[PDB]
C-alpha cells in the first residue's frame, strides 16, 4: 500500500509499486 | 500464562527438556524446592529394586544468553500424579503451558505522541507489580596465570585501595556469598608481578618528602563492570595440580 | 497496563493483533466474572453451571 | 498522530453541537469546546484577525 | 447518513481508518482495500499470475 | 558521583551541542545537531519530527 | 567537485521545456527552471521587449512574471556548459540548498549531489513486479512538427515520415501536448486549424 | 533512427552533442525516479555528468604536444590549448569522451 | 512526611487583559491536577457581568436603513463588551446617540453602579443620516458559561475569561527525579485582572475544600 | 541559546566565514585575552559571539582592525 | 510550513513547527482515535459479485 | 464466536469501550478498543545496548580506539565522512579523524 | 446563586472489607468532574503506606537459594511477603519475627502480634511447609511511607548493611488499589443542575476510607497554600 518500508506484491500491473509498512 | 492461546504451547513446554516429566506415575513423597521424590505405583514399577523416583530440579544457573534457568516444583505434597505427566515447572512454562511473556491490558489510542511511530507507553502499575521483571545470571572470571616476572596472586593484599573498599573480600580475597555489589567493587583480588617503575624526578621527590613506599605489583583485581550491580551467588575455583591452594580454596 | 498506537496497526497489516485483543478482552471479562462468583461465593452449582 | 490530530481538529460534520451559531473569534471556540458546550467540528461563522 | 433539521444527507465518513487512510497518517487505498475485501492475485516463482 | 558535579555538567552541557546519527546514513541530514537535555534513563530521545 | 570560483564567464546552457514523453505533462516548466541562472535574454515571442535579463536568478518572483508572459522556451545556464577549469562556477549551478539564497562560494556540491541520489535508493526495487491512437486531453490547436504530409484518395492527411511529432498550440502560445504519430496515420486534420477538448484528432493502427 | 532498440550514451554524444547526452541522462533517471514518486532536481545529475565526460581523446596534435589518440581531462588540455589559441601558434583538436561512473 | 511546598514567580507581558504565569516546584503528577482544576474553575464558574439580552427600537433577521453593518454582527460587538456591576443584580442601559459617525462604548448611558472598562469599544458604527438608532440593553451575571441558543437572545458570557491554559513540562531541584513546573496562560476581558482572577478561582475552590482537612501547619 | 543562527547569516554573508569569524572571536574570549561586548546571559563563548555578530558590531574586519591595533600597540611596547 | 518559512523566515517556521508538533499530539490524544473490529467495512455486495 | 463469547461476559460486540483521561478526567470522545494482548519483552535490553567513552584503551597495532565491554564511537564510516562533507562543516571532520 | 455552595461527605456505603463507595451530594454545574478526578490523581498518588521493607531470614545469604524444608523459593517468599497488608498506629517502623515449624501451611497469623499490629487478612499464604522437622524464624521489617520505593534506589546512603542476611525487597506503599468516579445527576427539591458524586474505591482495608478522603482534600488545600488562608 504506502509508506515504504517492504513492498506490496499484489497489485493490478502498471501501479508504480508499493512500498508499504 | 498465554491468555490467548493455540493448544500447542503445551507440547512445546512438555517436549521441551526445560519442564520435569515425571518417568513412573504414583503419589509425591517429598516437596522440596530442591527436589521432589515421587512414590512409584506398583503397576508401573518393576519387581525388584522397589525404590522410588527422585527428581533432582535444577536450581539457579547460567545459560548461554547469560539468562537464568530455575525449575519450580508444580504439584503438592502428596498429590496423585500420572505418568508422562508435569512435575516441576522450568522457566517461562507455566503448569504446562509455554508463557513466553504476559497477557496485559491494552489500548489503541494515540496518547500524546508517546507511542509515536511503534514507541510503547507503559504504565507504572505494570512496573511496580513486577511482572516483567527479569534475571540476569553473569559470569566474571578472575585468572592468576604465570607471568615471565613470576607468579600472580590472589591474596587480598591489595595496594592502593581502601581497606573499607576491600571489606567485602575474605581472608583471601574473593567476595563473600550473597554480599550485593555494584560497579567497580572488588570481586576478586589478584596482583601482578611488576618492576622497574623507572619513575621520574618530581615522583621520587614527592617519594621522598612523604616516605611512601611505591608497590612493585600492579593491580588487575577482578572488579564489578561499569553500570551493573547485583548480588554473588555462587563462587568457584579451579585451582592446578597440587600447587598450593588459596585459604578460601 | 499499555497505551499502543493504532497507526501501528493499518500500515503494518497485522489485524490478528487486534483480534488477540478483542478476544482476551472477552477471557477476561468471563474470568472477572468468575471472580465475582468466588467472592460472592455462592456454591458449586452456580459456579459449576456457568 | 500529529497529521491525525491537526486532520481530527479542522473538519466540519453536517451537524453537532452548537451548529452555525457565532463567535467574536478564536478564544471563544476554546471557551466553547473546553467546557464541553460545542463540539470539535460545526459549521460556523466567527470573527477572525488575519 | 446524517440528519440536520432535515430527514437524510451524506457526508465523508468518520470511520477511524477511513482518516487514518485519507489525511495521509498512516496507509493508503491498497491497505484498506486488503484489510476488507478480496486481496488481489499473487503469482508462482515462475513469476506466473494464479 | 558527587551531588555537586551534576550542577557542572549543567554548566558545560548548556551551549554545547551534540551530533546524532543513524546507522543508514543516506543524505547529510542522517546526522543532525541538537542540544543536549539531561534525562534520567539510559535512552536517547530524539524529536518526532527529525 | 567544490566551488572554486563564483563565475567564468561561459554563456552556453541548456533549453528548458515542460518534459512530455508523448501523452500529458508530466513534470510543468516552473518545477525544471526554478532556482536556476538564465543563460540569455529574455523576449515575448514578437521581441516586445526584454523582460528578464542574462544574469538574474529565477526566483520565485521571476517564475510568477514568465508564467505571466507564458513563454515555454527557456534557455537557462546548467552545471556541464561551465567554463571554469577544476571546478564550478557559483551561477551556473543554480541558487538550490536547505537555504534559499543563493550557492555560497565554497560549498561541496558533487558530494550533496552523491547523497541526494543515494536517499532514493533505498525506496527503489531490486526485482519488479509483473510488469490504439491519440486522443487529445485539453482543447488547442494542431501544429504538426518535423513531417512529411500527403492528401490520399479520402482527403485526409496521411503522414509519410517516421520522425513526426504532434503539439497541441492553445490561445497563448504555450505547449502542454505533444505526442510522437508512426509513419503512416491519419489525419483528419493538418497544421493549421483548431480542434476541441476530447476529440479525436489522428488514428493509426498499431501493429 | 537507422534502427530499432536501445542506444549506448558514448554514441549518442558523438553524434548528437554534449547537451543532448546529458538531456537523455537526465530525463531517463528522471523517469525512472518519477516513476517510484521521488523527486530530484536535475542539478545533481547535470554535476554528475560533467564529472563523467571529464576526459576526451585528442585528435589532431596541432602545435601541441599531445599525442594523436592519448585521452586526457577536458579541462586541461582546455586551458592549454586555450593559451595556445590566444597565441598565434595553431590549437589541438579534442573529441568528447564518455567514461562510465 | 514532608510535601512540597511550591511558591510562584513572577511573569506576565500583555500589560493588562493577558497574562502566564509558572509556578515550581510541584510534585509529580500535582501539575496536570491543579492545572486542570484550576482551569475547569476559571472558565465554568467566574463572578462576571455581560450580555444577555437587548432591547431593539429596529426590530434576528431583519436590515436597519443606514448601517452596513448586519444584526448578529452587532450582537457579537455585544458580546465582547467589559460590564462590571456593582450590588445591582440586573442592570439594564440604553443607546441614545445618532449621527454620522461609529456608536462606540461611550456613546451609552452612563447609570449608578455601571462601568465599563473599554469606551472605546466598537459596538456598532452608523452610516450618513439621522438615521433611528436607540435601545435598551440588561445585563445578567452567572457562575458559569450559558449560551442563550439553549433557550432577541444573546450568548452570555459570564466568566471574565476568554481563553486559558496550562502547559505541564519536567522541573529539577537539585536531587530530583521528575517534578513538575505548572505553566498557566489567561486572558481577561478587562474587568478583572488574571493576576486576581487565578487567586479568586481557586478561592472557589479553597471555599469548596475548607470543610475536611485540619492540622495544615506543622 | 541560540536557536536560528539566520540573523548572523544575514549580517555576514556566506554562513561559512560567519562560523570563522566567530570561532575567532570565541578564541580571543574564551582564552582570555579579551572580553564580551554584549552581556554575557550565562551563555559560553559559542552564542556570544554569534550574539555579538548578530548585533553587527562583530565581523572580520573589525576584529582585523582590531588586531592591527594591537601589533602597533606592542610596537608602542618596545619603548 | 512552507509558505510559512517562503513569508516570515525561519525564525517562526521552527516556532510554528514546535507548536504544530504539540497541539497535533494533543488533539490526537484527546480524539481518542482507534480500530476495532468492526471498523472495517464489508459489503454484501462481495458475494454477490464473487458468485 | 469472539461477539458470542464477549455476550457471556458484559462487554460490548465492538470490543469497544469508553475510556477517561487520567490528566483531565473528561471523556474520550470516539470509542476505543481495549483489550488483553499477550506481549513478549525481547532481550535487547537499553542496559545491554547503551555505551559510552571519552578517552579508553587503544589498538595496538593501528592506535585506534576499540578495546575492553564495547568501547570506541559507533565507527565513523565513509558515509558519515561524506554526511560531514555535504556540510559545510570541516574541522569537525578534521577533529574527528585526526584529534 | 452569589457564590457560593460546597459539597459535603454524605452516606459512606461500605461494602466488603476491601473496598467502598463514597458520596457527596451538592455539587455545581460541572464541579462533580473537576473534583472527582483531583480526588482520583491525589488519592492515586499520595496516602500513607506501611509496606514490608527488610527481611532477615534464619539461614540465607541471599534471595536465589532454597530453604531445605520449603517447596517456594526465596524469592518467591520474599515476592509474597511484599503483598502483606498490615497497618500501625504509633510507630513509623516496625520489627516483627515470625517462627513457625512441622507440615502446614504458614499463614499471615503466625507472627507475634505487637502492639499497633493490626492484621487485615490472617490466611494470606507467605509459605507452605514440607517436613516435620522444618524451621523457619526471621525478622520482619516494616516502614510507613508514600509511593513506590524500588529498592535499588535505596542503595545510596547504605550505611553498612554489612548484615548480608538482610534482604531488600520493594516498597509498595498504598492502601488504594482501584479508585472510580461516577457523576450522576442529583435533583435537589427544586434545582435542575446539581449533581452526586460516587466514589467507589479499592482498599486492602489498610486505612479506613473517611481518613483517606479527609486527607487527600487536606494535601490538596495544602497545595493551594502558595495564596491560601482560612476563612
Ligand atoms: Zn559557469
Amino acid at each position: 500500500g504506502g509508506a515504504g518500508h517492504v513492498p506490496e506484491y499484489f497489485v493490478g500491473i502498471g501501479t508504480p509499486i508499493s512500498f508499504y509498512g | 500464562k498465554p491468555l490467548v492461546g493455540t493448544g500447542m504451547e503445551r507440547a512445546v513446554a512438555v517436549d521441551s527438556g526445560v519442564t520435569a516429566v515425571a518417568k513412573r506415575g504414583g503419589v509425591v513423597q517429598y516437596v522440596d524446592a530442591s527436589r521432589i521424590v515421587i512414590k512409584v505405583n506398583e503397576d508401573e514399577m518393576y519387581p525388584g529394586e522397589a525404590g522410588i523416583d527422585i527428581y533432582n530440579l535444577t536450581k539457579y544457573t547460567r545459560s548461554n544468553q547469560n539468562t537464568c534457568i530455575n525449575q519450580m516444583p508444580c504439584v503438592s505434597l502428596g498429590e496423585p500424579v500420572e505418568r508422562g505427566d508435569v512435575l516441576a515447572d522450568g522457566p517461562s512454562t507455566d503448569l504446562g503451558e509455554l508463557a513466553l511473556g504476559q497477557n496485559m491490558r491494552v489500548a489503541f489510542m494515540p496518547w500524546n505522541g508517546y507511542n509515536f511511530e511503534d514507541s510503547i507507553l507503559v504504565s507504572e502499575r505494570v512496573v511496580q507489580e513486577d511482572r516483567f521483571t527479569t534475571i540476569h545470571i553473569q559470569e566474571l572470571a578472575c585468572v592468576s596465570r604465570d607471568t615471565k616476572l613470576g607468579p600472580e596472586e590472589i591474596t587480598a593484599d591489595i595496594p592502593n585501595v581502601g581497606e573499607a573498599a576491600l571489606s567485602k573480600l575474605d581472608e583471601s580475597g574473593i567476595v563473600y556469598i550473597g554480599a550485593e555489589v555494584t560497579g567497580g567493587d572488588i570481586l576478586v583480588g589478584k596482583v601482578t608481578p611488576k618492576g622497574e617503575t623507572q619513575l621520574t624526578p618530581e615522583e621520587k621527590l614527592l617519594r621522598a618528602i612523604f616516605g611512601e613506599k611505591a608497590s612493585d605489583v600492579k593491580d588487575s583485581s577482578l572488579r564489578v563492570p561499569n553500570g551493573v550491580s547485583g548480588t554473588v551467588i555462587d563462587v568457584q575455583v579451579f585451582t592446578r595440580d597440587g600447587v598450593e591452594k588459596d585459604k578460601r580454596a | 497496563d499499555i497505551v499502543l498506537n493504532p497507526l501501528g496497526v493499518p500500515s503494518r497489516m497485522n489485524i490478528g493483533q487486534i483480534l488477540e485483543t478483542h478476544l482476551g478482552m472477552a477471557a477476561k471479562g468471563i474470568g472477572d466474572k468468575i471472580n465475582a462468583m468466588l467472592k460472592q461465593q455462592q456454591e458449586v452449582a452456580k459456579l459449576r453451571e456457568f | 498522530d500529529v497529521v491525525l490530530g491537526l486532520y481530527y481538529m479542522t473538519r466540519d460534520c453536517v451537524n453537532a453541537k452548537g451548529e452555525g451559531m457565532v463567535l467574536t473569534g478564536p478564544k471563544e471556540a476554546e471557551r466553547l469546546y473546553r467546557s464541553g458546550l460545542a463540539s470539535l467540528h460545526a459549521r460556523v461563522k466567527v470573527r477572525i484577525t488575519e | 447518513v446524517i440528519n440536520r433539521d432535515g430527514q437524510e444527507e451524506k457526508q465523508v465518513s468518520f470511520n477511524s481508518i477511513y482518516m487514518m487512510a485519507d489525511s495521509g497518517a498512516r496507509g493508503s487505498a491498497a491497505q484498506i482495500r486488503q484489510l476488507a475485501g478480496m486481496r488481489g492475485l499473487m503469482a508462482k516463482p515462475d513469476g506466473s499470475i494464479i | 558521583e558527587e551531588a555537586v558535579v551534576w550542577d557542572i555538567l549543567d554548566e558545560v552541557i548548556r551551549e554545547h551541542p551534540v551530533l546524532l546519527n543513524r546507522a543508514p546514513t543516506l543524505h547529510r541530514l542522517g546526522i543532525q545537531a541538537f542540544e543536549p537535555v539531561l534525562i534520567e534513563g539510559k535512552a536517547i530521545q530524539l524529536h518526532p519530527l527529525v | 567537485l567544490v566551488v572554486t570560483e563564483d563565475d567564468c564567464g561561459t554563456h552556453e546552457g541548456i533549453m528548458m521545456t515542460p518534459v512530455i514523453e508523448g501523452g500529458d505533462v508530466k513534470e510543468p516548466l516552473r518545477d525544471r527552471v526554478l532556482g536556476r541562472v538564465t543563460a540569455e535574454d529574455v523576449l515575448k515571442p514578437g521581441t516586445a521587449d526584454i523582460l528578464v535579463p542574462r544574469n538574474t536568478l529565477l526566483h520565485e518572483q521571476w517564475c510568477d512574471l514568465l508564467e505571466e508572459n507564458s513563454v515555454d522556451a527557456v534557455k537557462v545556464r546548467s552545471v556541464v556548459s561551465c567554463d571554469t577549469d577544476f571546478g564550478v562556477c557559483a551561477h551556473c549551478y543554480g541558487r538550490d540548498l536547505a537555504r534559499g539564497h543563493i550557492i555560497n562560494k565554497g560549498e561541496a556540491i558533487g558530494v550533496i549531489a552523491a547523497q541526494s541520489i543515494g536517499e532514493p535508493g533505498t525506496q527503489l526495487t531490486m526485482r519488479t513486479f509483473h510488469i490504439s491512437s491519440i486522443q487529445v486531453k485539453n482543447k488547442g490547436s494542431i501544429k504538426l512538427s518535423n513531417v512529411k504530409s500527403v492528401v490520399n484518395s479520402s482527403g485526409k492527411l496521411v503522414i509519410t515520415s517516421r520522425n513526426t511529432e504532434l503539439k497541441l498550440i492553445d490561445e497563448f502560445g504555450r505547449t502542454k501536448e505533444s505526442y510522437k504519430v508512426p509513419y503512416g496515420a491519419v489525419l483528419a486534420k493538418g497544421d493549421g486549424e483548431q480542434v476541441a477538448g476530447g476529440e479525436t484528432v489522428a488514428n493509426w493502427d498499431p501493429h | 533512427v537507422i534502427s530499432d532498440g536501445p542506444e549506448a550514451p558514448h554514441d549518442i554524444l558523438r553524434l548528437r552533442g554534449v547537451h543532448a547526452v546529458t538531456r537523455y541522462i537526465v530525463n531517463e533517471v528522471q523517469d525512472v525516479y518519477r516513476l517510484q514518486g521521488v523527486k530530484i532536481n536535475d542539478k545533481h545529475i547535470e554535476v554528475i555528468v560533467r564529472q563523467m565526460l571529464r576526459k576526451a581523446t585528442i585528435v589532431n596534435a596541432g602545435s601541441s604536444d599531445f599525442l594523436e589518440g592519448e585521452q586526457v581531462e577536458y579541462s586541461r588540455v582546455k586551458i592549454a590549448n586555450r593559451e595556445l589559441e590566444a597565441n598565434g601558434k595553431v590549437g589541438a583538436t579534442y573529441s568528447r569522451d564518455l567514461l562510465g561512473i | 512526611t514532608e510535601f512540597l511546598k511550591p511558591r510562584l514567580v513572577d511573569i506576565e507581558q500583555v500589560s493588562s487583559t493577558h497574562a502566564k504565569v509558572t509556578l515550581e516546584p510541584l510534585e509529580r503528577g500535582f501539575g496536570h491536577t491543579l492545572g486542570n482544576a484550576l482551569r475547569r474553575i476559571l472558565l465554568s464558574s467566574m463572578p462576571g457581568c455581560a450580555v444577555t439580552e437587548v432591547e431593539i427600537d429596529g426590530v434576528e433577521y431583519s436590515t436597519k436603513e443606514g448601517v452596513q453593518e448586519d444584526i448578529l454582527e452587532i450582537l457579537l460587538n455585544l458580546k465582547g463588551l467589559a460590564v462590571r456591576v456593582q450590588g445591582k443584580d440586573e442592570v439594564i442601559l440604553t443607546l441614545n446617540k445618532s449621527g454620522i459617525g461609529p456608536v462606540t462604548a461611550a456613546d451609552i448611558t452612563h447609570d449608578g453602579d455601571v462601568e465599563i472598562v473599554k469606551p472605546q469599544h466598537v459596538i456598532c458604527h452608523l452610516t450618513d443620516e439621522n438615521a433611528s438608532i436607540s435601545m435598551r440593553i440588561k445585563v445578567q451575571r452567572g457562575r458559569g458559561y450559558v449560551p442563550a441558543s439553549t433557550r432577541l437572545l444573546v450568548d452570555a458570557c459570564y466568566s471574565p475569561v476568554e481563553r486559558i491554559a496550562y502547559n505541564v513540562e519536567a522541573a529539577r531541584v537539585e536531587q530530583r527525579t521528575d517534578l513538575d513546573k505548572l505553566v498557566i496562560e489567561m486572558e481577561t476581558n478587562g474587568t478583572i485582572d488574571p493576576e486576581e482572577a487565578i487567586r479568586r478561582a481557586a478561592t472557589i475552590l479553597a471555599e469548596q475544600l475548607e470543610a475536611f482537612v485540619d492540622l495544615e501547619v506543622l | 541559546a541560540r536557536v536560528t543562527v539566520q540573523d548572523a547569516v544575514e549580517k555576514i554573508g556566506n554562513r561559512f566565514d560567519l562560523v570563522l569569524v566567530a570561532a575567532r572571536r570565541a578564541r580571543q574570549m574564551q582564552v582570555g585575552g579579551k572580553d564580551p561586548l554584549v552581556p554575557e546571559e550565562n551563555d559560553k563563548t559559542t552564542v556570544i559571539a554569534l550574539r555579538e555578530i548578530e548585533e553587527g558590531l562583530i565581523n572580520n574586519q573589525i576584529l582585523d582592525v582590531r588586531e592591527r591595533q594591537e601589533q602597533q600597540e606592542q610596537e608602542a611596547a618596545e619603548l | 510550513l512552507n509558505t510559512c518559512y517562503r513569508i516570515l523566515g525561519l525564525k517562526p517556521t521552527v516556532i510554528f513547527a514546535d507548536q504544530i508538533m504539540y497541539t497535533g499530539f494533543a488533539y490526537a490524544a484527546r480524539s481518542g482515535a482507534s480500530v476495532g473490529i468492526d471498523d472495517m467495512v464489508i459489503p454484501e455486495k462481495k458475494h454477490e459479485i464473487i458468485s | 464466536e469472539i461477539k458470542e463469547l464477549l455476550k457471556l461476559g458484559d462487554l460490548p460486540t465492538s470490543g469497544q469501550i469508553r475510556l477517561y483521561d487520567g490528566r483531565t478526567g473528561e471523556q474520550f470522545e470516539r470509542p476505543v478498543t481495549v483489550g488483553y494482548m499477550y506481549m513478549l519483552k525481547l532481550n535487547h535490553l537499553v542496559d545491554d545496548k547503551m555505551h559510552a567513552r571519552s578517552t579508553g584503551s587503544y589498538s595496538l597495532v593501528t592506535q585506534q580506539p576499540l578495546g575492553g565491554a564495547q568501547f570506541g564511537g559507533q565507527r565513523f564510516g565513509e558515509m558519515e565522512v561524506w554526511a560531514l562533507e555535504a556540510y559545510g562543516a570541516a574541522y569537525t571532520l578534521q577533529e574527528m579523524l585526526t584529534v
